[PDB]
């Protein structure tokens, strides 16, 4: 849950530091880098403002990120979080030298859990594979939900077929598929809308069929 | 409500310091961040650091050797303190509340310049038009403002009653070592006969009160 | 340090058309800019915070966009009282820096400069120097020609030049002119001319007097 939302985003930015929100209660901060035996959380500061109250902590946490690097992280409540509403965060370092001071809208970095459940079967009805699957557990008002399905044809076969999902919509056929290949499913999940905007889930995990003969 | 108003200025001797005071008024100090702003008098902006009622600063490391940022939470105000003054701090100062990287609202602004010429008190001269009795139709008048220094001269009319035709015109450096000014304003001499002209200039540094009118 | 490096350095537009400023920076900051407003005798003001969003009480006409590298400031219609010079500012990695500073100018049709020039009235004579006061009510264009003159005769580096911030509300600029010479000159000699040579009239107007016309 964590570590994966938190790898989807370190996808890109260097020391950017990247709050983004779940199932839209609680936001959460974080940023990267590993260096040295001289570090560790109480080493930096977090201060933040739901605009305009007293000062206080995106409170941290430090941990090792598997690929042999350092996160540093923090949550924020819910009923604080109101949405639409600007948030200011500043970020400093052992002195207050500050490392961020950033603005940022929290109804705009909703990111969802992936999809699950899935289910791909042949159609007894020609040529085609028949895909069902569940929206992101947990998730507030599934009902604004659009998905994208992936179509995979696999490494030795290298291949794809792309399909956007009408919002709210969680079943979908799958027409033109070669026969006797083998194909892998994968769906991942947005908030459709309205305002809050936000990034791509990952992509459930998926499930293989084999084609039968043309 | 926001506001900001800086306390003291004047003129400063070089490798000298600076006892810029801020008042806050409106929301409570212990909120937010707080900064100073720097300008060279067509030049460019620099920024030098931040406080809050967190006590903790920051100073650009262009000024860091100097600066010292302070604050006093009852008397609800932040200073400056700015040592070995020199001829690169010939600029304006102003403060504002960092609610992100400015601050809503900057304060009125404050000039102070840096040489070794000393208070120069400025003198004042009414302007009558240059009529006969041949042709008319407006009329322009005015008091004066000459040899000075260092700055802000600032000119009104009547406590600040009369208003639009209004032109107070730049300083410009002479060859005294002076600067000059030149405060005119715009009526017709339909009004030339039921009401007198008279400014009511203040110059702070060498503390100067003058009351000229302009009659016909 | 970041550097941002605004343009164009400034501007003349029209009232109504639709005026645009840049902001190019050292390293992308992405988010984290202000655009800000410096009017001549105030203290300046902040239009847009976190590179689009617009401050409370700022009017709409005013908007901004770009992230990371280059930023745009974009007056949708202008005004008489939107002269001023304009800055970006960036808060993504401290000290916070600003831009050169684009300044922009009204367009306005040409107007003429009613003249004025003032008698040196008898106080300012025991200071022993003449200084006429030749003022220029209300013009436009900028581009002015003062020629000062004692008994019919152009002079050299004689006058003593200032000039106005455009009016906020006609947006005219206004001039101010001033003779040096001693008070040994001034007993002696009678004419006296400012000889203005601007573009509102389509020839030279000239006002003067004389001490034994009082």
């Amino acid at each position: 849950k964590f570590e994966s939302k938190a790898a989807l985003l370190a996808a890109r930015g260097p020391e950017e530091l990247l709050c983004f929100t779940e199932r839209l209660e609680d936001l959460v901060c974080f940023w990267e880098e590993a260096a040295s035996a001289g570090v560790g959380p109480g080493n930096y500061s977090f201060s933040y403002q739901l605009e305009d109250e007293p000062w206080k902590l995106c409170r941290l946490h430090q941990a090792p990120t598997a690929r042999g690097a350092v996160r540093f992280w923090c949550s924020l409540p819910t009923a604080d979080t109101s949405s639409f509403v600007p948030l200011e965060l500043r970020v400093t370092a052992a002195s207050g030298a500050p490392r961020y001071h950033r603005v940022i809208h929290i109804n705009e970095v909703v990111l969802l859990d992936a999809p699950v459940g899935l289910v791909a079967r042949l159609a007894d009805e020609s040529g085609h594979v028949v895909l069902r699957w569940l929206p992101p557990p947990e998730t507030p008002m599934t009902s604004h939900i659009r998905y994208e399905v992936d179509v995979s044809a696999g490494n030795g076969a290298g291949s794809v077929q792309r399909v956007e999902i009408l919002e709210g919509r969680t079943e979908c056929v799958l027409s033109n598929l070669r026969g006797r290949t083998r194909y892998t499913f994968a769906v991942r999940a947005r908030m459709a809308e309205p305002s809050f905007g936000g990034f791509w889930s990952a992509w459930s995990e998926p499930v293989s069929l084999l084609t039968p003969s043309d | 409500q926001v506001q900001l108003q800086e306390s003291g200025p004047g003129l400063v001797k070089p490798s000298e310091t600076l006892s810029l005071t801020c008042t806050v008024s409106g929301a409570s100090i212990s909120s937010y961040y707080w900064s100073w702003i720097r300008q060279p008098p067509g030049k460019g902006l620099e920024w030098i650091g931040y406080i809050g009622g967190e006590g903790s600063t920051n100073y650009n490391p262009s000024l860091k050797s100097r600066v010292t940022i302070s604050v006093d939470t009852s008397k609800n105000q932040f200073s400056l303190k700015l040592r070995s003054v020199t001829a690169a701090d010939t600029a304006v100062y102003y403060c504002a509340r960092e609610r992100l990287g400015i601050g809503d609202y900057w304060g009125q602004g404050t000039l102070v310049t840096v040489s070794s010429a000393s208070t120069k008190g400025p003198s004042v001269f009414p302007l009558a038009p240059s009529s006969k009795s041949t042709s008319g139709g407006t009329a322009a008048l005015g008091c004066l403002v000459k040899d000075y220094f260092p700055e802000p001269v600032t000119v009104s009319w009547n406590s600040g009653a009369l208003t639009s035709g209004v032109h107070t015109f730049p300083a410009v450096l002479q060859s005294s070592g002076l600067y000059s000014l030149s405060s005119v304003v715009t009526v017709p001499s339909s009004s030339l006969g039921t009401q007198t002209y008279i400014c009511n200039v203040n110059h702070k540094p060498s503390n100067t009160k003058v009351d000229k009118k302009v009659e016909p | 340090d970041i550097q941002l490096t605004q343009s164009p350095s400034s501007l003349s537009a029209s009232v109504g058309d639709r005026v645009t400023i840049t902001c190019r920076a050292s390293q992308g900051i992405r988010n984290d800019l202000g655009w800000y407003q410096q009017k001549p005798g105030k203290a300046p003001k902040r239009l847009i915070y976190a590179a689009s969003s617009l401050q409370s009480g700022v009017p709409s006409r005013f908007s901004g966009s770009g992230s990371g590298t280059e930023f745009t400031l974009t007056i949708s219609s202008l005004q008489p009282e939107d002269f001023a010079t304009y800055y970006c500012l960036q808060h993504n990695t401290y000290p916070p820096t600003f831009g050169q500073g684009t300044k922009v100018e009204i367009k306005r049709t040409v107007a003429a400069p009613s003249v004025f020039i003032f008698p040196p009235s008898d106080e300012q004579l025991k200071s022993g120097t003449a200084s006429v006061v030749c003022l220029l009510n209300n013009f436009y264009p900028r581009e002015a020609k003062v020629q000062w003159k004692v008994d019919n005769a152009l002079q050299s580096g004689n006058s003593q030049e200032s000039v106005t911030e455009q009016d906020s509300k006609d947006s005219t600029y206004s001039l101010s002119s001033t003779l040096t010479l001693s008070k040994a000159d001034y007993e002696k000699h009678k004419v006296y001319a400012c000889e203005v040579t601007h573009q509102g009239l389509s020839s030279p107007v000239t006002k003067s007097f004389n001490r034994g016309e009082c």
